[PDB]
């Protein structure tokens, strides 16, 4: 799960 | 479509050409298309002017592409979310003049080893941009005066041993900043401004511990609570804070929060 993602809580 | 997975989700549409082999994009996709997924296909060039008949289109992923250009020619108004993450890209492309509304950039994993001065001219709506995993030493000055409304920067993962001093002015809204695993060695006192920052990412750089070190110490000192330390695999909310992960290199792990100052300034005695 990206960076992104996780920075959102969408892992 | 024939190729093409098309999934509609009440008025939203999302387009999944992935993985599809496709050295270019199919011609016969709905126009309607909100969301177009290209993925893991083979798109050396792209010319963003190509998917201009797509009116309603607001995110667009082309990531693992082996991608090296991407042509710039035309406008897409509406596009709000560009991932170019994990391709060949050796410089980054400019596309303030092409993509106005963009609020999010992801290209993490490329091939950059600097940004050009005014990169992001003309992304005034830009709220994140993902860097990681480039091979960054520096950023060119005025890098985000641009995009004031920047909510998160990545820049983890590069080689960064210099950061501007007024690299964060302006950013009245940030929130995010990832600065780990780079080669940093200071901060330029004033760095970070006014303005609360909840999140920051700072280990797994050689931070220089002399009399330069102390905003830094001073700020680490403010924003304990507000330090964290990057776990792969896991949301955000499950992650570490711990202000003691920021380390003082040559040292055998002393925190940069702690750091003493005795005798800064250094002087004749
Ligand atoms: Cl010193």
């Amino acid at each position: 799960c990206t960076e992104r993602m996780a920075l959102h809580n969408l892992c | 479509h024939p190729i093409c997975e098309v999934s509609k989700v009440a008025s939203h549409l999302e387009v999944n050409c992935d993985k599809r082999q496709l050295t270019a994009l199919p011609p016969d996709l709905p126009k309607d298309t909100t969301i177009l997924h290209l993925s893991e296909n083979l798109l050396y060039t792209f010319s963003l002017a190509t998917l201009m008949p797509y009116t309603r289109l607001t995110q667009l992923n082309l990531d693992r592409c082996e991608l090296t250009k991407l042509q710039v020619d035309g406008t897409l108004p509406v596009l709000g979310t560009l991932d170019l993450s994990h391709n060949q890209l050796q410089s980054l492309p400019l596309l303030g003049q092409t993509l106005p509304a963009l609020t999010v950039l992801d290209v993490s994993f490329n091939r950059l080893t600097s940004l050009p001065l005014g990169a992001l001219r003309g992304l005034g709506e830009l709220q994140e941009l993902y860097l990681k995993g480039n091979e960054l030493k520096t950023l060119p000055p005025g890098l985000l005066t641009p995009t004031p409304k920047l909510e998160k920067l990545s820049l983890a993962n590069n080689q960064l041993t210099e950061l501007p001093a007024g690299l964060l002015n302006g950013l009245e809204n940030l929130d995010t900043l990832l600065l780990q695993e780079n080669s940093l060695y200071t901060i330029p006192k004033g760095f970070f401004g006014s303005h609360l920052l909840p999140f920051a990412f700072l280990h797994g750089n050689p931070w220089l511990c002399n009399c330069e070190i102390l905003y830094f110490r001073r700020w680490l000192q403010d924003n304990a609570e507000n330090v964290y330390v990057w776990k792969q695999g896991v949301d955000v909310k499950a992650m570490t804070s711990n202000v003691a992960s920021v380390q003082c290199d040559n040292s055998d792990k002393f925190p940069v929060y702690k750091y003493p100052g005795k005798g800064c300034p250094l002087v004749p005695r």
